[PDB]
């Protein structure tokens, strides 16, 4: 069946700025099936609470969704996104880089 | 509003 | 300017155990503003802006109605499905479904659609003419045959022209302090050196509404997109939207790139350069 993996962008809602609340976002994209798992990680941690939208689908069918979670950014701290789909044959890791 | 029954394909 | 209404279905199949897996977002432009999902407690169409929860209990029963009356015949059309590709009932499979109405800056109907996908390709579609069907394939040639017999486009032509941009309309006016408001893009520039000799300049559009913008770079006036680099718009998680794009330039040379940004919320597009 037709199988398109996901693209994924690690972003914070707002400019990031070290010590004030913020929203870290992972925005898959782009694949099909549907099913997908998406995790935030704190310094390559789970996060436990984290909320994504409805999914929806672009023109082409392929199926995208937002990650997000509350997280104050600082200096230290390592964020990231790691995503498991069918087109996967290991999770993949996307760290958050506060300049894209 | 949604529309009402779409039928079965 | 123009407005859409559209509405997205989604159905898995869940083959060992139990009922497919049923999602429906309803937009008015790039704002979501009901859902429903098979997979929460309150099994109700739900709220997702302001501007709808003033409607009244007749309407969420109704819409709740409806709403489950798709995801049963998304549940049958997986049935009918499988045994038309006689595909093997250990499998997962997906349908899809969009339709929607357009309306001009006028508010007048300009187009409808109505949108089925099996698999996540082609499946049928109604014809920009409202009346007849594009069938991808043998399996929804037959399906096409059955809907011509039962007057289907007639039903969903009357709806999209009639029904669909009345309420579009009605949502337009009740929401109209975000709906009829376009946020123009908040834009800036930042600066990476990647050498000794070279860096990226990347042009930011942020917290824009509605998502549909152009981040174009140019060089002493002219277009490029040689070097350069360019993200798909992203949802901030807000309401608003975001996208940059960069180019790789020559250290020193910065003062001959500009960023072009087009975007509904500007009277004239907006050009940026790396002071």
């Amino acid at each position: 069946m037709i199988q398109r993996t996901p693209k994924i962008q690690v972003y914070s809602r707002h400019p990031a700025e070290n010590g004030k609340s913020n929203f870290l976002n992972c925005y898959v994209s782009g694949f099909h099936p549907s099913d997908i798992e998406v995790d935030l990680l704190k310094n390559g941690e789970r996060i436990e609470k984290v909320e994504h939208s409805d999914l929806s689908f672009s023109k082409d069918w392929s199926f995208y969704l937002l990650y997000y979670t509350e997280f104050t950014p600082t200096e230290k701290d390592e964020y990231a996104c790691r995503v498991n789909h069918v087109t996967l044959s290991q999770p993949k890791i996307v760290k958050w880089d506060r300049d894209m | 509003t949604l529309f009402d029954e779409p039928p079965p394909l | 300017g123009s407005h859409s209404m559209r509405y997205f279905f989604t159905s898995v199949s869940r083959p060992g155990r139990g009922e497919p897996r049923f999602i429906a977002v309803g937009y008015v432009d790039d704002t979501q503003f009901v859902r429903f999902d098979s997979d929460a407690a309150s099994q109700r169409m739900e709220p997702r802006a302001p501007w709808i929860e003033q409607e009244g209990p007749e309407y969420w029963d109704g819409e709740t109605r409806k709403v489950k009356a798709h995801s049963q015949t998304h549940r049958v059309d997986l049935g009918t499905l499988r045994g038309y590709y006689n595909q093997s009932e250990a499998g997962s499979h997906t349908v899809q479904r969009m339709y929607g109405c357009d309306v001009g800056s006028d508010w007048r109907f300009l187009r409808g659609y109505h949108q089925y996908a099996y698999d996540g390709k082609d499946y049928i579609a109604l014809k920009e003419d409202l009346r007849s069907w594009t069938a991808a394939d043998m399996a929804a040639q037959t399906t096409k045959h059955k809907w011509e017999a039962a007057h289907v486009a007639e039903q969903l032509r009357a709806y999209l022209e009639g029904t669909c941009v009345e309420w579009l309309r009605r949502y337009l006016e009740n929401g109209k302090e975000t709906l009829q408001r376009t946020d123009a893009p908040k834009t800036h520039m930042t600066h990476h050196a990647v050498s000794d000799h070279e860096a990226t300049l990347r042009c930011w559009a942020l917290s824009f509404y509605p998502a549909e913008i152009t981040l174009t770079w140019q060089r002493d006036g002219e277009d490029q997109t040689q070097d350069t680099e360019l993200v798909e718009t992203r949802p901030a998680g807000d309401g608003t939207f975001q996208k940059w794009a960069a180019v790789v330039v020559p250290s020193g040379q910065e003062q001959r790139y500009t960023c072009h940004v087009q975007h509904e919320g500007l009277p004239k597009p907006l050009t940026l350069r790396w002071e």
